[PDB]
DNA sequence: ATCAATATCCACCTGCAGATTCTACCAAAAGTGTATTTGGAAACTGCTCCATCAAAAGGCATGTTCAGCTGAATTCAGCTGAACATGCCTTTTGATGGAGCAGTTTCCAAATACACTTTTGGTAGAATCTGCAGGTGGATATTGAT
DNA sequence: ATCAATATCCACCTGCAGATTCTACCAAAAGTGTATTTGGAAACTGCTCCATCAAAAGGCATGTTCAGCTGAATTCAGCTGAACATGCCTTTTGATGGAGCAGTTTCCAAATACACTTTTGGTAGAATCTGCAGGTGGATATTGAT
């Protein structure tokens, strides 16, 4: 037998999200592709977020990804900001970012 | 006696605070106030820890990102320095009492 | 059960100083001394709203614990959603 | 009773990206929280979708419109081609 | 194909509260995208509720919950006084 | 046959609502209730805001409630307002409200 | 004499929903940044829009696409259906 | 030759316009602006009349009200003329350009 | 304070775009009756974790002193916007072929429904690993007086 | 521009909490295999209502003049930051009773599932009805110069 995530070549369930969407009421009816779908959109979100979280990590000498590099990823990439534009994550901190006006001297 | 200038300790703890993590607030202060607020409106309520490192990580989320528009505010009105009307100013524009 | 020590003007537990610090991580650098009893009044109202959503929730659940799920749901319906709590 | 997350799913594909990086317990829940939120958003708007057009079905082509309406320009892009290239790899296996 | 909206309901309750006050089209327009806001925001909220719950059903105990997750203060307390009365009034009646 | 609305004394279609309900995907299954108290809710809300919309008219001696009137009636209740502080009434409008500081020196 | 689209939306236009808004006195370098925030104001509601257009397989814009498009940017809007 | 004081009449305008509800943009101009914005999206759109009408109602509220809070920012900075820094404060702070 | 130029009201009037009244048609609903199915309440209870008391101590909150420099006030002149008069071009309005939005009919690829069979993500418990918090020391900037 | 008082950088190194490392159990998943059902793509097509043209119609563009606003320059009272002394109360480490959350089984009140009868809201066409939008007249207020 083969699961229906190798046969799409994710490593995302996509077992498990059909079933969720089934659970989620969110339709009568829940075609064999949507899974398959959702769950490659939610593995490329995925791989994408580490991608630029594991930079941060090896950007602040860490081999370990902890919130903050999750919110260094997040925030300092236009299009993920965005998209968690409303979304708190916890012990994340924020960016660094002094207003100008504020700093000493002149020139 | 030594002295740094009014603003440079400001500056510096500016730099140190943007670069960490940690919460800025109490936590048991913090928790006391949950409960009291909590128990007006309701009696008897328990509250799981996690319940109350929640509401404080979202708090303090709220409260700093507050902060950063009310000092946009102050010096839009070519001021350094945040007043009530900087905070009243940026809760009525992001709709908070608008 | 006997006794349960009683509640008040724990808004002061938020001082100062705690709140020059979240201040300071949102960039400012000069504070007027109103504003730590406005910034208070501010945090009363975020807070009055959002435990009440959550115990609403809990009393729904018919539950006396007030969740961390409870706390997220409640974040969420305000358009403030959390990360790191099961939410 | 036992509670799924998609902690070994990330973690696999931590590992595909980033062989020798770890993610601690607490970045964990946050990508937990990351990938249900998502799940949810797109959920939602491909119902609303179909809702809207009196479908009683939600096929991969709700899920791609929901995915354009919700993810910001490039994001959008990628996902797409991703959902897209999984699907027609899924119906040509079997 | 049938366009079913709530204007003849809307008018009902107009003549109840106003006998000699009229209401034109683009209003009665509004009025319609009003209840079928309410509607929409009132049924997500227990739909979340029940789901939150792990509950098949939306009853009126979600309902009520939802209308006072949703309606400010007095708004609130009125509804709930209302919908409870209904189902008081609906529930004893052969 | 007594129509659910009547039973429940509503001029709100419970069957409607009922139906509505559960073709919306909210859940598996709608209890009997359910309908009853939410089409009670949209009647209350509807009455309100008619009641303070006719009162608009009124106050501006017309008989027919038009958009701007709901408007009035919305913007100056401050429950109503909150409920709809996201929505664009069409034809709505604002409030008269100009900015004491505007205002010339008499 | 042609004229860019944009341009469409005139000083006066702009003056009349700056007048509705309570502004006495304006800049005239407002009417520039105006148009360039109602273009992407306008931009991202018929983008939206489009997609529920070519979801649906139409090639006709309808109300109700602008109605949804404007409710998911959290602009609901009352008096066009739904 | 009467002649009205700058600002009379711009006092006059905000009375005359806060009363009614009429659009204040002219319709076939707007039109070819959503025209042109689609057909960037999609070629060889047509529009239902009451689809362009949604959208200028809705560019329209939102203008009106996004000179509201330009105008506190204006005011917040002791001045009664609106300048673009003043938009783009508003924009900021309601997070259309946070 | 005295007109004088205009804007603003209000009482009245009435044509008409739009709201109201009425007859007729009927698929769509909604209500009633019948039988089966089932979610989730009460009942009992295992077991997590919440409230609470204890003790110790140092990270910080509090309260004060002192004065740097910021906000607030005042003054003033350049110049940008408001008001307005002058003149035409873009918009608004009303009339007319078709681009398709929809209503209808046909039909199968594909989605429930259902019974097994097999695989796998959790997770309870014990064991060993390993990244980095946290403190230390010292060479390198940064600040601020002179 | 030199020089001291201090903050900041940071690579190295030890103890440890948190993390990745296995063993065994498995119910809940997920998947494989027939039967039955049906949502909606596809094709054809009628009826809207959209795009476009002509012309009756109602602002907008443009240059002139100057009122008054913005913002620069100046001044200074006193707020608010920096540093400091003192010691309170939060934090940390642990233990414990037990409130109550959450698992398990029983079992009916209430919901789903048709099938059938009735009523009802929506649509289409015909024709009468009506609130109020503009238009007029004269009165009076508002505004601004003198
Ligand atoms: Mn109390
Ligand atoms: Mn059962
Ligand atoms: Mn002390
Ligand atoms: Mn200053
Ligand atoms: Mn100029
Ligand atoms: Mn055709
Ligand atoms: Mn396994
Ligand atoms: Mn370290
Ligand atoms: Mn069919
Ligand atoms: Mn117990
Ligand atoms: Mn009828
Ligand atoms: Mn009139
Ligand atoms: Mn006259």
């Amino acid at each position: 037998a083969k699961t229906r995530s190798s046969r799409a070549g994710l490593q995302f369930p996509v077992g498990r999200v059909h079933r969720l969407l089934r659970k989620g009421n969110y339709a009568e009816r829940v075609g064999a592709g949507a899974p398959v779908y959702l769950a490659a959109v939610l593995e490329y979100l995925t791989a994408e977020i580490l991608e630029l979280a594991g930079n941060a990590a090896r950007d602040n000498k860490k081999t370990r990804i902890i919130p903050r590099h999750l919110q260094l990823a997040v925030r300092n990439d236009e299009e993920l900001n965005k998209l968690l534009g409303r979304v708190t994550i916890a012990q994340g901190g924020v960016l660094p970012n002094i207003q100008s006006v504020l700093l000493p001297k002149k020139t | 006696p030594h002295r740094y200038r009014p603003g440079t300790v400001a500056l510096r703890e500016i730099r140190r605070y943007q670069k960490s993590t940690e919460l800025l607030i109490r936590k048991l202060p913090f928790q006391r106030l949950v409960r009291e607020i909590a128990q007006d409106f309701k009696t008897d309520l328990r509250f799981q820890s996690s319940a109350v490192m929640a509401l404080q990580e979202a708090s303090e989320a709220y409260l700093v990102a507050l902060f950063e528009d009310t000092n946009l505010c102050a010096i839009h009105a070519k001021r350094v320095t945040i007043m009530p009307k900087d905070i009243q100013l940026a809760r009525r524009i992001r709709g908070e009492r608008a | 059960k006997r006794h349960r020590k009683v509640l008040r003007d724990n808004i002061q537990g938020i001082t100062k100083p705690a709140i020059r610090r979240l201040a300071r991580r949102g960039g400012v650098k000069r504070i007027s001394g109103l504003i730590y009893e406005e910034t208070r009044g501010v945090l009363k109202v975020f807070l009055e709203n959002v435990i009440r959503d959550a115990v609403t929730y809990t009393e729904h659940a018919k539950r006396k614990t007030v969740t961390a799920m409870d706390v997220v749901y409640a974040l969420k319906r305000q358009g403030r959603t959390l990360y790191g709590f099961g939410g | 009773t036992r509670k799924e997350s998609y902690a070994i799913y990330v973690y696999k594909v931590l590992k595909q990206v980033h062989p020798d990086t770890g993610i601690s317990s607490k970045a964990m829940s946050i990508m937990n929280s990351f990938v249900n939120d998502v799940f949810e958003r797109i959920a939602g708007e491909a119902s609303r979708l179909a809702h809207y057009n009196k479908r009683s079905t939600i096929t991969s082509r709700e899920i791609q419109t929901a995915v354009r309406l919700l993810l910001p320009g490039e994001l959008a892009k990628h996902a797409v081609s991703e959902g897209t290239k999984a699907v027609t790899k899924y119906t040509s296996a079997k």
